[PDB]
């Protein structure tokens, strides 16, 4: 084939590897946050159910 | 062929023969015989590729490559930009490869022409070399073995400053 070819083809791959190489970057920085600062989706740190609670009324009042 | 402005070339000037002597010049016999029983037959053997070749006559061109945007052109890291603009400066880079040669061809073949003249004859073919050797100095020399449009750039621009910084003083 023509040049053409091979130097679109080239642009193609140049793109692909750079998004890729920006999004590799990206999810460090979001990783970064995510866990100093627990407002994420990611790194969420258990805590006790509170469906256990006993909410009855008590043997005594002060509960 | 070839183009008479790319490749000058004096006319010449071969003084006529002027035989004083009466004895025959051996090199003008082998000369005449040479060019029947050697050139004569070469020439029709010629003569007949050409007349194939102008039966079959094909043609092909000189690509033409558009401009693209330069590399100073290009915000840094878009790699889609300083791609185009690193492959132009490659094609830049060795169409003055062979300019540098043409002008070398023309200082060799001066050089042989003139002969005993050359100190004085070839002072224009020598003048354009050295001009011409100074802006290719300006231009790709110490860039290293990994050189590109970005270290062609770096290497202006530390010029240009350090000629700014020439009449800053004075």
């Amino acid at each position: 084939d023509g040049p053409e070819k091979n130097y679109e083809k080239t642009l193609a791959i140049l793109q692909i590897e750079s998004e890729k190489a920006e999004l590799r970057l990206k999810e460090q920085e979001v990783r970064r946050l995510m866990r100093a600062r627990g407002d994420g989706p990611w790194y969420q740190f258990p805590t006790p159910e509170k469906e256990f609670i006993d909410h009855s009324p008590k043997a005594t009042p002060d509960n | 062929s070839w183009d008479k402005d790319v490749y000058p070339e004096p006319p010449s000037r071969t003084p006529a023969p002027s035989p004083q002597t009466s004895l025959p010049n051996p090199i003008t016999y082998l000369t005449k015989a040479y060019d029947l029983v050697v050139d004569w037959p070469v020439t029709l053997v010629r003569e007949f590729i050409e007349r194939q070749h102008a039966k079959n006559r094909t043609y092909y061109y000189h690509r033409q490559y558009r401009r693209v945007p330069d590399i100073t052109e290009c915000k840094e890291g878009d790699v889609l930009c300083i791609y185009e603009a690193e492959m132009q400066w490659r094609r830049d880079f060795k169409v003055d490869q062979e300019i540098m040669n043409i002008i070398q061809e023309r200082l060799k073949a001066c050089q042989q022409r003139e002969g005993e003249n050359y100190q004085q004859n070839c002072a224009k073919e020598l003048e354009q070399f050295t001009k011409v050797t100074k802006a290719y100095q300006d231009r790709y020399l110490d860039l290293g073995a990994y050189y590109s449009a970005r270290k062609c750039l770096a290497k202006q621009k530390q010029r240009m400053l350090e000629e700014r910084k020439a009449a800053r003083q004075e």
